[PDB]
RNA sequence: CCGAUAACGAACGAGACUCUGGCAUGCUAACUAGUUACGCGACCCCCGAGCGGUCGGCGUCCCCCAACUUCUUAGAGGGACAAGUGGCGUUCAGCCACCCGAGAUUGAGCAAUAACAGGUCUGUGAUGCCCUUAGAUGUCCGGGGCUGCACGCGCGCUACACUGACUGGCUCAGCGUGUGCCUACCCUACGCCGGCAGGCGCGGGUAACCCGUUGAACCCCAUUCGUGAUGGGGAUCGGGGAUUGCAAUUAUUCCCCAUGAACGAGGAAUUCCCAGUAAGUGCGGGUCAUAAGCUUGCGUUGAUUAAGUCCCUGCCCUUUGUACACACCGCC
């Protein structure tokens, strides 16, 4: 809301980076990107939000 | 027949048992009235009832207080709470209510528990510590 | 105006004066080379406690319907540096506060009550509280 | 307010003027603020001024009166020496007199192989208080 | 005195908080202008009750400390009702002014608070609820003409109301103001 | 560091300034007239009383301990 | 630059983070400017109702 | 706890309980409380006001066949129970704010399973075994030591001063405690004497009566002092005098003199805790012939600040890894 008061341009959708992270297990757990399941539930691979 | 409303307000342990008897009305603490006392910085401290409500307010009033148990500055929200709790009772008991309620929200709208009881007392000391709470210092290596 | 009514320490301030300037009373001897009680540190300054401690006794008896010796050592207190060591309560001198009473009853201020004790005499009543009418009146302040 | 003293001596020790003057007696060596007021109680010098102030006359009433005290009322608490023993003379020694008198007993008591001496001697307590972690220098 | 509740000798009327914030935190009068600064007291049971507490006694309690003398306030009450019959001398009008517009800028705007911050501890910006602010400069004047007052004797009444003029006015002549500047100034070096 | 030793009794010329230059404070104790000037303050404390000849400074109200002690009452 | 004085209390109070438990999140509006949201790490203890002040009026405190 | 719920309904711990601590002009009462205020009947001295009527007031003259419980006491009671309202909350369990009011928490004791070469044989006439057993490690008398001192650490106190130091004075308790006790022994009121320690006179006391309106310190109030290692501080010694003890040498304890130290806020570290809390402050108790710088209680004066987090230390669950199971102070 800074940049769409000072735009010279109206409205304005604003780009967006698209990065493929990409991550060795080591900084995935270190990092908190998965973490460490019990055994029953390492299985199931659904992805949840 | 005049009146007679005796009235106790503490602190800690001192008890101070006013008493409103109607008359003329300069107020006594034992047998002194409030001009003195002496811890002094207070003073006015037990002048409050007096200069909340009015000069006017116990020129009928006789009022006799006294004190014993507890300690130099309790003793007087002691007497403080007790010649408003009992300047309270007087107006309630025979003369209005009115005035009694005009009382109590001229004192209640700033307590210093005239008419509350402070609910306070001190803890117990328990083994292990100085006081209550604190400790003998850990030997630790 | 009595010697409650009278704010009570400029009291013996002129109960001291009286009794000097009546002249009479008997101070005596130990007096110059006077500890006061094993209590204090160091011999007092105003060079003439009794007439202004006769003073403070007599008027106590006024307040108090009797009192011994070993009451008066016991009102006349303090702590007590025994150094490094915590500070206690030392008795007063009795010897002092005995011939404070003996010297008030020279005047016949004071009498030896029944039951044991010493109390104050209708005369000494009087010369008491005489002045605290002109302590009153002495003026306004 | 008279400045001129400008600190004085006395009785062979050095003293200062601008103390208080019983404050002022309390220096020399067998005094003390006791017995140093009571020496300015019968003298009669009157206590609110200071030891640079007062004539030859006041302190040499000083030192008859606390060099000889028991002549002139002073009674027998202040007085430091009581009972001496060489003689049973009970006086107030002063000066480097009490230094003496301190040495003479501790050589007494020495010299009497008795217990008290030989604690001076070796440099101890000589009140039985424990000296196993008080006592360090 | 009935028309109105002074202050032994004082107006508690015609004073006003001069800085929204500390408005509704400093009580010199809501209606409630205490006579006396001795009370009961119990604002230390709950949490924003604190405030509510007058800045007058609530100075009294903070002037009473070290290890000498704490729960003396019978003592200190004098002080505090002793300093401001110097400051109407110097400055006049109600010194509660002089009090009131010290500790708003006495006490700063914002403050330097520590993170852990890994290692090397870079404190943050942050602002304050008019507290560490309050607090800081109560002690911080309270503790100034504390130690102005070991070794001159200045009477602590004397001491305190250089205090709260050196810090009504925004003077730099104080201890209060002095350290206002400072965690300001190292704030502005974190950023 | 703080060190300040002074002169028990007030010398004339001082005395004078004291007579002169005490009607020139308002604040004034027996610290005030002991750190201006380099009296004892015993002397200080005495020295205002001296100086209640007649009023030359006036007392606000002498506290127990402390005398507080203003301006001679101009206008 | 910009330089100005700008006291805003946060509408609700949002939690307590730092490291020892010291600064209270706080969402904050401008006051000198009805419009403007800021988020500010506030280390005194704050309510709901109550003006507060930042020297830089952008910082934006995040995370710490 | 509810709920999701291969579980359903139970038991010990927590909780409930006990003691305690606070609202109870609500009740039952109380000369071993207080009393209260009377009625005030007085003495009563001008104790004081006031010409005098009258009054303010300590003391007493009480007693009582006043009257009563206003505070005191201790019995029965009640209450306080997240009880109401407004938020927040899976709109459950609850949490938060406010009302009336003690707001749901005043503080201990009690405290499971299961442990631990924790400590204790020197608390036990509890004691296994072992030693020792008359010259006795059986029991003691006298003395001595347990106290000793170049150093090291541990809990305390007192200071460093003038928001204080010593100099007048005023004046506010609580929990206790007390004799006359299992073998010889107190609590102490009031007279003289002495400075004081104390001494010497005499008085009440199975005590709510006597100590004892427990007449305190800080505290509070009245003068000195002037920031001087000074009047703080107050050690170490000189000398007297008391007291306990048959006896204090190995200063017993106390007093009286006399000397008169380091410390001007503490280097590296680290414990304590949130409300009547820390701190100061005496005071009891315990310890005691003598006696405490010890503790355990008690008020009293009474603050600052957190009201949250796991950042350090250490604890709980869950998942997980584990070559550890004398458990990482491990294994290798």
């Amino acid at each position: 809301r800074d940049i769409s008061e000072a735009s010279v341009f109206d409205a304005y959708v604003l780009p967006k980076l698209y990065v493929k992270l990409h991550y060795c297990v080591s900084c995935a757990i270190h990092s908190k990107v998965v973490r460490n399941r019990s055994r029953e539930a390492r299985k199931d691979r659904t992805p949840p939000p | 027949p005049l009146q007679s409303v005796q009235v106790f307000g503490r602190k800690k342990t001192a008890t101070a048992v006013a008493h409103c008897k109607r008359g003329n009305g300069l107020i006594k603490v034992n047998g002194r009235p409030l001009e003195m006392i002496e811890p002094r910085t207070l003073q006015y401290k037990l002048l409050e009832p007096v200069l909340l409500l009015g000069k006017e307010r116990f020129a009928g009033v006789d009022i006799r207080v006294r004190v014993k148990g507890g300690g130099h500055v309790a003793q007087i929200y002691a007497i403080r709470q007790s010649i408003s709790k009992a300047l309270v009772a007087y107006y309630q008991k025979y003369v209005d209510e009115a005035s009694k309620k005009e009382i109590k929200d001229i004192l209640i709208q700033y307590d210093r528990t005239l008419l509350v009881a402070d609910p306070r007392r001190c803890e117990s000391k328990k083994f292990g510590g100085p006081g209550a709470r604190a400790r003998y210092q850990k030997s630790y290596r | 105006v009595t010697v409650k009514d009278v704010n009570q320490q400029e009291f013996v301030r002129a109960l001291a004066a009286f009794l000097k300037k009546s002249g009479k009373l008997k101070v005596p001897e130990w007096v110059d080379t006077v500890k006061l009680a094993k209590h204090k540190e160091l011999a007092p300054y105003d060079e003439n406690w009794f007439y202004t401690r006769a003073a403070s006794t007599a008027r106590h008896l006024y307040l108090r319907g009797g009192a011994g010796v070993g009451s008066m050592t016991k009102i006349y207190g303090g702590r007590q540096r025994n150094g490094v060591m915590p500070s206690h309560f030392s008795r007063g001198s009795k010897s002092v506060a005995r011939r404070v009473l003996q010297a008030l009853e020279g005047l016949k201020m004071v009498e030896k009550d029944q039951d044991g004790g010493r109390k104050l005499t209708p005369q000494g009543q009087r010369d008491l509280d005489r002045i605290a009418g002109q302590v009153a009146a002495a003026n306004k302040k | 307010p008279e400045k001129f003293q400008h600190i004085l001596r006395v009785l062979n020790t050095n003293i200062d003027g601008r103390r208080k003057i019983a404050f002022a007696i309390t220096a020399i060596k067998g005094v003390g603020r006791r017995y140093a007021h009571v020496v300015l109680r019968k003298a009669d010098i009157d206590l609110t001024k200071r030891a640079g102030e007062l004539t030859e006359d006041e302190v040499e009433r000083v030192i008859t009166i606390m060099q000889n005290p028991r002549q002139y009322k002073i009674p027998d608490w202040f007085l430091n020496r009581q009972k001496d023993v060489k003689d049973g003379k009970y006086s107030q020694v002063l000066a480097n007199g009490l230094d003496n008198k301190l040495r003479e007993d501790l050589e007494r008591l020495k010299k009497i192989r008795a217990h008290r001496g030989l604690r001076h001697f070796w440099g101890l307590r000589v009140r039985g208080q424990h000296t196993k972690t008080t006592g360090r220098r | 005195t009935p028309d109105i509740k002074l202050f032994g000798k004082w107006s508690t009327d015609d004073v006003q908080i001069n800085d929204i914030s500390l408005q509704d935190y400093i009580a010199v009068k809501e209606k409630y202008a205490k006579y006396l600064p001795h009370s009961a007291g119990r604002y230390a049971a709950k949490r924003f009750r604190k405030a509510q507490c007058p800045i007058v006694e609530r100075l009294t309690n903070s002037m009473m400390m070290h290890g000498r003398n704490n729960g003396k306030k019978l003592m200190t009450v004098r002080i505090v009702k002793h300093a401001f019959e110097i400051i109407h001398l110097l400055t006049g009008e109600n010194p509660l002014q002089v009090l009131v517009n010290a500790i708003i800028n006495s006490g700063p705007r914002e403050d330097s608070t520590r993170i852990g911050r890994a290692g090397t501890v870079r404190r943050q910006a942050v602002d304050v609820s008019p507290l560490r602010r309050v607090n800081q400069a109560i002690w911080l004047l309270c503790t100034g003409a504390r130690e102005a007052a070991f070794r001159n004797i200045k009477t602590i009444a004397e001491c305190l109301a250089d205090e709260l003029i050196n810090a009504a006015k925004g003077s730099s002549n104080s201890y209060a103001i002095k350290k206002k500047d400072e965690l300001e100034r190292v704030a502005k070096s974190n950023r | 560091r703080d060190k300040l030793n002074n002169l028990v009794l007030f010398d004339k010329a001082t005395y004078d300034k004291l007579c002169k230059e005490v009607p020139n404070y308002k604040l004034i104790t027996p610290a005030v007239v002991s750190e201006r000037l380099k009296i004892r303050g015993s002397l200080a404390r005495a020295a205002l009383q001296e100086l209640l000849s007649k009023g030359l400074i006036k007392l606000v109200s002498k506290h127990r301990a402390q005398v507080i002690y203003t301006r001679n009452t101009k206008g | 630059r910009v330089q100005p004085i700008k006291l805003a209390r946060v509408t609700k109070v949002l939690g307590r983070t730092g490291s020892q438990g010291q600064c209270t999140q706080v969402r904050v509006e401008f006051m000198d400017d009805t419009s403007r949201s800021i988020i500010r790490n506030v280390k005194g203890p704050v309510r709901e109702g109550d003006v507060l002040t930042l020297l830089e009026s952008e910082r934006e405190a995040r995370r710490l």
